[PDB]
């Protein structure tokens, strides 16, 4: 009844595969403050869906999406409900702006009972991606009151400066990805280390490059990095923040092992039908889709699926349906949500084009076989980052989905999001 | 990264009638990134086509654009005085590139070439070609049994104003010193409006 | 309405650099994007590369990149492209020109692409002549002589270009052809210009070109003669 999380029997969904068109997509980017001017750019966005409540972010700067001046921040959090007419709707509810809009970088949310938790890094040097070495870790804590107070201290927002992070033996600590889990009272975000490229221990044996004609044994490691001679390597992970510790907050950083282990990328852990999922960009050589059940959580080991159809833009060097080992640092994020266990099916959005951020397609799919799918957009439409959150409206499966798109109609790069059913039955 | 090849180099036909000249791509492109300029001599490029078809702001309706994928084509209606110009295919986007252009000359009745010779630490003989059509001739210059090679220079005239003809300035320049030591100097014109090769010549005298 | 207006004709050493000027006369750069344009003498046009002042972005095609640098000043509505180590193979005009220009997603973590489309407003060139030669004047030669004679000038060995031709001090046009000039591995021009004339009139008339090159002041006017 209402809006729930994706657990228990939900109504049956098509497990068939058809070339029928039996998805709709909903546009529902109406409710939410993206409203429109020319001249901006609206850049990393951030979508996440726990328990009929949303946490959203963004950031609006004036010129170009990389080196314009940064206007406003936003994260903020509301509701997900049925507005009337079975078709659920966000409805923002707490909208937190910090005061320097250009600081923030790579926020990350995850809800328990009464707030959705962001976790964003500080930066005086832009991204810190492109200045690891310049970048001083600084890590802050915005938490959201989902349904805010009246006279209730900072229960509605909350800012706080991260002192002490446990790195192990990492220079330096990040959130990297939209969405993270709750266990308990302890909070999981997906997160990123930065690593002296000098102690990356890794047997260049390892690398797979059997059948790989022109492939080194090399490219694994020098694929490590966000090029060939960078000074760290990215190991991607979560960061465990236990609430029921007190005193100073202490967040404590997790190392995913390393079975198909790729450059840290944006990743996301979410819970479906009881059990936790990871998802892992792929922005190296391994092209084909990266999640899977988790395992453990901590220590974090992902058993990744064998998904022969679902991939994800490059360049030249490692485009589309790439495999084999190579130095490079390509792709985009395009996340996936289980929706049902048994068969092990998934729905997400796909850029559909070798080379080239375009041509977003909503897809269910299993792990070698895409079921159904339907264009959001068309054919040339400039897209590349999505963000799929699948949940329950009166025990039917529907799924909310980011695209970071190029809007023609006012001529801005913004995101934009749809709302789709899985329907019931193959057959209109 | 991207090369974009046109066709034909130097067509000629005849004002009024229509024209259509043919520019691909070495990859495929999306008809969107693909534009047709114009250079009148000796002055700037001005548009005539983007996105494969249409016309711009200013632009007299003979002008049409067609073709997608690797293959393009521009037409022309009904060609015009100012319609005789060179003609440019590009492809725009990341890394926009040009075709070598294509340059409409006049269709008109063949000519033949009036050859004249002129003679002079240096001395520079020349050979003129005087009112000849088309542009394609050849000239070959001789001194008292030589064939000679890698010591001429050449120039051409654009079409006449009047009668739509070419002229030819070639240069033999070699030092006095060998201007002594040999005797005949000639040069040898061939041309497809002339039967066969016309030679003017002399020898230091008169 | 706008048209845009370039800097003067240079001349330049091999190995100098060149810093062409391109301003906006109606209005700012607002969003469009200025791309320069090459044309080497008797060739085709070469995209070099194009600005979008609005995002604060260049880009450059391959064969220009690292020699090549592309700026503004929206003070000035001015954009500027600055060429460095000349070789003589970059002796050409140089046009700016303005179409319109839109950044775009890319399939990477961070880098965006950028699209220069279709330049409708050009600019009207800027001459540029790399060359190691000094201004010098022309030689002005004579070329002399069945029912139809040919005469004329030769002008020969002058570097800077231009220079102009006339006919009984601009009297006589009909039968006229004015070469267009040659580059001598000397570094320097060398062109002919001739009359088509009756034979009957050698003796008639009398035919004096008017050979007159600025760059050196030049105004030697030669006749011709059996
Ligand atoms: C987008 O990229 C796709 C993948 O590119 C491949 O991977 C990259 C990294 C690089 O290595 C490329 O060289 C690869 O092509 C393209 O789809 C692939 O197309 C190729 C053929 O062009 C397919 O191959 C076949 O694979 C089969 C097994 O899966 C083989 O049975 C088959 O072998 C037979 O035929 C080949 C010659 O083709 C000979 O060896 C023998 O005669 C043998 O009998 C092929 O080797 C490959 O499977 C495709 N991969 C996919 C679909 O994932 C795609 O190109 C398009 O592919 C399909 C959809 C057709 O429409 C093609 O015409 C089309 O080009 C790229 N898309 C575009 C637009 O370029
Ligand atoms: C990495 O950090 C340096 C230093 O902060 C950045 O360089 C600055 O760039 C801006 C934008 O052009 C200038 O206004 C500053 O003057 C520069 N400062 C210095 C000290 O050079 C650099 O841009 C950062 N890298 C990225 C990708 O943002
Ligand atoms: C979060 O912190 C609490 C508080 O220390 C941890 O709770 C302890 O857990 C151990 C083993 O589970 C018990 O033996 C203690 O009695 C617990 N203490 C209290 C006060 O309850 C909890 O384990 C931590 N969670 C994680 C995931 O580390
Ligand atoms: C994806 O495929 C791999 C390889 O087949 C699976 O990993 C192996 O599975 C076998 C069982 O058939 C085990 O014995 C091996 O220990 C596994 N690991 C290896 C070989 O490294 C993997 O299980 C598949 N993924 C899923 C979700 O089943
Ligand atoms: C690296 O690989 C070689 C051979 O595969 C092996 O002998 C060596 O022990 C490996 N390194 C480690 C640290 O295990």
């Amino acid at each position: 009844q209402g809006v729930s999380d994706l657990v228990g029997l939900p109504n049956q969904i098509c497990l068939q595969k058809t070339t029928s068109t039996i998805l709709k997509p909903r546009l529902i980017s109406y409710t939410l403050p993206i409203n429109t001017r020319e001249g901006v750019c609206i850049t990393d966005p951030l979508l996440a869906v726990d328990n009929g409540f949303f946490a959203y972010s963004h950031l609006e700067k004036i010129g170009s999406c990389t080196r314009g001046i940064a206007k406003q921040r936003i994260i903020g959090v509301g509701e997900v409900l049925d507005r009337g007419d079975k078709v659920p709707s966000m409805f923002m509810t707490n909208v937190w702006t910090p005061p320097n809009p250009s600081t923030i970088h790579h926020c990350s949310s995850t809800y328990h009972e009464d707030f959705y938790y962001t976790l964003c890094a500080v930066s005086h040097v832009g991204d810190p991606i492109l200045n690891s070495t310049s970048w001083t870790e600084s890590l802050s804590l915005i938490r959201l009151a989902v349904r805010p107070k009246s006279d209730s201290g900072d229960y509605n927002q909350k800012y706080i400066a991260i002192t002490k992070v446990e790195r192990g033996k990492y220079d330096k600590v990040m959130p990297y990805g939209p969405s993270g889990i709750k266990q308990g009272d302890t909070l999981y975000f997906p997160a990123v280390g930065f690593l002296p490229r000098t102690e990356f221990q890794y047997n260049d044996s390892n690398c797979p490059i059997i059948h790989c004609k022109y492939s080194k044994a090399e490219n694994c490691r020098l694929s490590m990095g966000v090029n060939s001679k960078s000074h760290y390597i990215l190991r991607s992970g979560l960061l465990k923040y236990n609430l029921s510790l007190g005193g100073d907050i202490i967040l404590q950083f997790i190392e995913i092992a390393d079975n198909r282990l790729t450059i840290g990328s944006p990743s996301k852990i979410y819970n479906s039908l009881g059990q936790p999922v990871f998802y892992q960009a792929s922005y190296s050589w391994d092209t084909m889709i990266k999640l899977g059940d988790v395992d453990t959580v901590d220590p974090l080991r992902v058993q990744w699926r064998n998904n022969s159809v679902i991939s994800r833009p490059g360049q030249s060097q490692c485009p589309r349906f790439n495999v084999c080992p190579e130095v490079c640092w390509e792709g985009t994020y395009n996340d996936a949500f289980l929706i049902d266990r048994l068969n092990w099916v998934s729905a997400g959005v796909y850029l559909n084009s070798n080379q080239t951020a375009e041509n977003p397609v909503f897809a269910v799919f299993k792990d070698n076989e895409i079921l159904y799918q339907v264009p959001l957009a068309e054919d040339d439409t400039n897209a590349q980052k999505t963000i799929t959150d699948c949940f329950l409206l009166e025990n039917v499966i529907w799924c909310i989905s980011l695209v970071e798109i190029y809007d023609t109609g006012d001529s801005v790069i913004r995101p934009k999001l749809f709302a789709v059913k899985i329907p019931a039955q193959c057959s209109e | 990264e991207i090369v974009m090849t046109q066709s034909p180099g130097t067509p000629s036909l005849s004002p009024g009638e229509r024209a259509t000249l043919s520019c691909r791509a070495s990859q495929s492109i999306r008809s969107t990134y693909l534009a047709w300029y114009q250079q009148k001599p000796g002055q700037a490029p001005r548009l005539l086509i983007y996105g494969a078809s249409s016309r711009a702001t200013g632009i007299p309706d003979r002008f049409s654009g067609s073709g997608s994928g690797t293959d393009f084509t521009l037409t022309i209606s009904r060609l015009e005085p100012e319609d005789f110009a060179v003609y440019y295919c590009q492809q725009y986007g990341r890394s926009p590139s040009f075709g070598q252009g294509t340059k409409v000359e006049i269709k008109r009745t063949v000519a033949a070439p009036s050859v004249f010779i002129f003679p002079p630490g240096t001395a520079s003989v020349v050979c003129l070609l005087n009112n000849f059509y088309p542009r394609e001739a050849k000239v070959q210059w001789k001194v008292d049994n030589a064939l000679q090679s890698g010591n001429s220079q050449e120039s051409v005239t654009e079409q006449d104003s009047k009668d739509s003809t070419y002229s030819l300035s070639s240069t033999l320049t070699l030092s006095k010193a060998d201007y002594e030591k040999h005797k005949l100097y000639a040069c040898e014109v061939t041309h497809q409006g002339l039967s066969s090769p016309v030679t003017k010549s002399f020898n230091r005298g008169e | 309405e706008v048209q845009l207006v370039q800097s003067g004709a240079e001349v330049k050493k091999r190995g100098s650099s060149v810093k062409v000027s391109c301003k906006s006369s109606g209005g700012t750069f607002s969003n469009y994007a200025i791309n320069w344009v090459r044309q080497a003498p008797g060739q085709g046009l070469e995209w070099m590369g194009g600005i979008i002042p609005i995002l604060g972005i260049a880009n450059y095609a391959q064969k220009f990149q690292g020699r090549v640098t592309i700026t503004t000043d929206e003070s000035t509505s001015t954009a500027y492209m600055e060429l460095s180590s000349l070789r003589s193979e970059d002796t050409a005009v140089y046009y700016c020109a303005r179409g319109w220009g839109r950044e775009q997603l890319a399939p990477h973590p961070s880098q965006y692409y950028y699209y220069y489309y279709g330049m409708d407003v050009w600019g009207q060139g800027t001459t540029v002549t790399v060359s190691s030669a000094s201004t010098k004047g022309p030689s002005v030669f004579p070329l002399a002589p069945g029912g139809t004679a040919a005469l004329g000038c030769l002008v020969k060995d002058y570097f800077p270009e231009p220079v102009t031709v006339s006919w009984n001090s601009g009297a006589l046009t009909s039968g006229v052809h004015t070469f267009p000039a040659v580059l001598q591995s000397s570094g320097l021009y060398s062109l002919s210009s001739v009359v088509t004339v009756p034979s009957s009139s050698l003796g008639t008339q009398t035919y004096i070109c008017n050979v007159n090159h600025k760059p050196s002041n030049t105004k030697v006017d030669k006749k011709v003669e059996p």
